RNA sequence: UGGAGAGUUUGAUCCUGGCUCAGGGUGAACGCUGGCGGCGUGCCUAAGACAUGCAAGUCGUGCGGGCCGCGGGGUUUUACUCCGUGGUCAGCGGCGGACGGGUGAGUAACGCGUGGGUGACCUACCCGGAAGAGGGGGACAACCCGGGGAAACUCGGGCUAAUCCCCCAUGUGGACCCGCCCCUUGGGGUGUGUCCAAAGGGCUUUGCCCGCUUCCGGAUGGGCCCGCGUCCCAUCAGCUAGUUGGUGGGGUAAUGGCCCACCAAGGCGACGACGGGUAGCCGGUCUGAGAGGAUGGCCGGCCACAGGGGCACUGAGACACGGGCCCCACUCCUACGGGAGGCAGCAGUUAGGAAUCUUCCGCAAUGGGCGCAAGCCUGACGGAGCGACGCCGCUUGGAGGAAGAAGCCCUUCGGGGUGUAAACUCCUGAACCCGGGACGAAACCCCCGAGGAGGGGACUGACGGUACCGGGGUAAUAGCGCCGGCCAACUCCGUGCCAGCAGCCGCGGUAAUACGGAGGGCGCGAGCGUUACCCGGAUUCACUGGGCGUAAAGGGCGUGUAGGCGGCCUGGGGCGUCCCAUGUGAAA
């Protein structure tokens, strides 16, 4: 099961914040601001000297927990990222952000990955004419993200949508609060979605 | 169709049928260099015509007899006295390699 | 056959199961012995290498 | 218990004696044939190479001799004729002989 | 004896035959002298149906025989038609 | 578009190098934990032995009959029989049993992958083509009479039919024989002489359907043959008298000694013969940048086996898994005179091993065998069940939430940690309740036309009311390796060269970051470690890609055979080689 729980503990696990829970972990303290700094009773008991390949395994995760996904799959579509042709490390970024969940929040739908991933799941998701549950199921050029008919009269989904107003939608994501919908435009890269993670690491690493 | 090949007559010893040292070569599915290699055939001469070193064309025809494969249709060359030669000196190193 | 260490009973059947690697030790420590097999069945009270030492789940009831 | 491969050996058990009979009929007429031209008289033997070239008939025809076979046992048996009449012989009449 | 039949492939639950030539002796999912066509009853894509004729007509003027389900697939590709 | 290294030899460096690890996989196994669902996979061992249930049947459009049934015909009526007759049981007769099917024992193989020769060949159930289907005869069942026996079944006698067996035929044609024209391995024609046919059944009957006879052509599978590649030990060096070859015979569909006879000495071998260990082979598969190494189970092709061996028979096809004969064991039934049986078919028992499952449903779909069809057998096939064995997707929750409660770990008594984690909050809503509800299957079939093409209507679900659609709604499983460097992560007590961990180096010999406990954190998570087997790192059998002054290694030195390779130049060859056309390389 996708670990869940106490998460941004992840977060300061890294020394640097993912907001992983919206309203919070996003507020002063992704875990963070308050204390933010590696768990444990060690932590802030001076760092190390972690190797070169160690660092690049961290960022292997750092990368994989933001994208709140088993590294099993991470993995998964990693072999697929190699398989087919794409710019392997920008391309792989691409195709972990091109799944359904992530979409459904970044669209604003949901205030993060937990919440998103759950909406996802729970089939609140009509994609050019199907409610799909399947969160690790990626889109197409041409296709686009929507919420079901009775989900248009949700509490916290109306309030994501009311707060969402405003705040402009990726380049590749289209917004549309009068359809309730989100066109999945094109396919971005880095410069449209930046998180502290260095494609060629996770290339390196589990292209060893 | 029906494959061929020339070859130096060895041994007319045998009545209306002659062998034949065929020859082949080919290089190395691992290792280069292109190796020289034997493999005798029976040349079949109903009308005994071939003898010590005629190198023929031979013709893989009907199955004669036992092993009786192979058979000629025309000549090339004669006196191969000197491949026959080497094909004996061969023998002579046969008949010195003793454990007993 | 060697053993899984500590906690042991075993007498003389057990169905020691023939494991494999030796050590510095014994002249031998070929095909190793498991507990919880048809004998042993771990340390009395284990809280690791429960995947050889035999105890299952300590379940303290607390 | 039951099951109707007693059928195939009974059956089976009737073809044999079909083979059986009629092949080995073949064979000894061919064997008289060979004598009387071996003798020097033919004409007999070829009345006999008659009804043996009918009977080699009786062969291919049925499941004994299968076509070609029986074609076979015919010209061999028809060939030994015409060297071993010539050998002290003189072929006259002719019926699966050839002028 | 030379006949057409239908051998399916696929999965557990997702059918699809391939309309196929071949002699009595061959087994079913098993080896076959020539293909020529599909078809999967199952009806899901609007290319449940393939049939290539011209070879069909090859194989029945050249001394074959159909199945049933052959039967419908004939009748239904203008294999059996004869225009005029 | 494809290549990461590291520990360990010293006081210290460097080099050669061995060991070990990080890694990837599997038909797995083992322990620890274990929720939902999809597609796969599942005796890897003893080719050890099996209870029982089923797996090869089908046909009245070949034929006679038993006998159950009915209108009931005949007999004036009678005993009862007897015409039509659904049936129903076997028989004679006809087609599959040589496919479907499993294992891998043998087999180092013209077996297999592979490319062709067959002027050395076979091919039924099928599409075309041609000549047709005159007449007669005999015999055995089933049945009726008597016997043996526990059965198995076995013996004799007496009859009827036939698409059962023959007989002179009719003879486009096919077969041989001796010649002859063309060829060129036995390819095709042709002059003489002899042999062969046929089965008829149905009915809307004067015509057709189903089958039959004689040949030719294809469709299709195989037979034989060569070319070619094909594990290891040289401490396996010589092997062979059916042996090498012929003539002449015998046999097969047929080439050939495969076998008879007679005969001339040859036939293979360091290009590894002979021997023996080992082994099914492949399209493929895992790994490595690649060269390659290893591998061949599910599937698809070729082989081989039927408890071991011999062996024929039947036939289009076999030396025939659920046909026959015999020897060998081996087990079982009996009254111990006698007799039976083969789960390497399919479910299931047992021996075996660390380990490899249900004694299930339906011929609805496809496919095979048979029948004019209706239809019938099908443990082929098509479906559920069981096992985290493999891969895939997936819930255990979201969101507010403390300078952060307490519970427990740590302390320099200030606190630090655990952890927004919890609790309190609202939100949704697995599981689960009601309702409806599938695709998978439209052909076959009767009907107009002609029985053709075409047209119409109607029958046909094992899964299962499962999938899924609609609504009602509960927060609703968490584990497994580790924290000494390779390898990411330390603090506290105990234990004191003891108990012990360890793949490598090693670590503890009374303040262990390696044992063992407890908090925390690294990894992974419906899974994790362990071992085993395989490829890699191993460039550590080096072709890419190594070496022999002292680390492992020049043969004590000259000789010479074969073999290996080779100076300048002209031209011919076009073998190796290079180029494009092109056949096949199936499918997956």
């Amino acid at each position: 099961g996708r670990y869940i729980g106490p998460v941004c503990r992840l977060c300061r696990r890294e020394g640097v914040k993912l907001y992983l829970k919206g309203e919070r972990c996003y507020s002063p303290k992704c875990a963070m601001e308050r204390r933010p700094y590696p768990p444990g009773q060690h932590g802030q008991k001076r760092a190390r000297r972690p190797s070169d390949y160690a660092v690049r395994l961290r960022e292997k995760q750092k990368l994989r927990r933001i994208y709140g996904i088993s590294e099993r799959q991470f993995r998964n579509l990693f072999e697929e990222a190699s398989k087919k042709k794409g710019v392997t490390g920008s391309v792989f970024l691409g195709l972990l952000e091109s799944r359904l969940d992530n979409v459904v929040y970044r669209l604003g739908f949901a205030v993060s990955r937990r919440q998103a991933r759950q909406l996802v799941r729970h089939g609140h998701i009509t994609v050019n004419g199907r409610r799909v549950d399947l969160p690790s199921y990626r889109v197409r050029p041409g296709d686009e993200i929507a919420v079901a008919e009775k989900s248009r009269n949700l509490e916290l989904i109306r309030q994501n949508l009311e707060a969402m107003k405003g705040r402009k939608v990726g380049p590749w994501l289209s917004l549309d609060v009068e359809g309730m919908k989100g066109k999945f435009l094109r396919l971005p890269d880095r410069e449209d979605l930046a998180l502290p993670v260095n494609e060629q690491l996770v290339i390196e690493f589990y292209s060893r | 169709p029906k494959k061929v090949l020339t070859g130096v007559v060895v041994s007319d010893k045998m009545q209306k049928t002659v062998t034949v040292l065929v020859e082949r070569q080919f290089p190395h599915p691992l290792y280069g260099k292109v190796i020289k290699r034997s493999k005798k055939y029976l040349a079949h001469d109903p009308e005994e015509k071939y003898k010590l070193g005629d190198v023929v064309e031979i013709i893989e025809s009907r199955p004669i007899s036992k092993r009786k494969r192979f058979r000629v249709l025309r000549l090339v060359e004669s006196g191969r006295m000197d491949l026959v030669e080497k094909y004996l000196i061969r023998r002579q190193n046969y008949e010195s390699l003793s454990k007993r | 056959a060697y053993i899984p260490g500590e906690g042991h009973n075993l007498q003389e059947h057990s169905v020691v199961l023939i494991r494999g690697g030796r050590v510095k030790d014994l002249p031998g420590v070929r095909y190793h012995i498991v507990r919880g097999v048809y004998d042993a069945a771990g340390v009395k009270d284990r809280k690791k290498s429960r995947s050889k030492y035999g105890t299952k789940k300590p379940k303290e009831a607390a | 218990r039951n099951l109707s491969a007693l059928k195939r050996h009974r059956q089976s058990l009737k073809r044999r004696l079909r083979n059986k009979a009629k092949k080995s009929a073949i064979k000894t007429l061919s064997k008289k044939a060979i004598q009387l031209a071996q003798e020097g008289k033919a004409e007999e033997a070829l009345k006999i190479m008659r009804k043996a070239e009918s009977l080699i008939d009786k062969a291919a025809k049925g499941s004994t001799l299968h076509k070609n076979a029986a074609a076979r046992r015919k010209s061999r048996l028809m060939r030994k004729v015409r060297q071993l009449l010539e050998a002290a012989g003189a072929p006259l009449i002719g019926g699966g002989l050839s002028a | 004896m030379v006949k057409i039949r239908l051998a399916r492939f696929g999965s557990k639950h997702n059918p699809h035959y391939r309309i196929v030539v071949t002699d009595a002796r061959r087994k079913r999912d098993g080896k076959y002298i020539e293909k020529i066509g599909y078809y999967d009853p199952r009806k899901t894509t609007p290319d449940w149906l393939k049939v290539d004729v011209e070879r069909a007509r090859y194989w029945l003027s050249v001394g074959a025989q159909p199945t049933d389900t052959a039967r419908r697939l004939l009748r239904q590709a203008g294999v059996f038609r004869q225009e005029a």
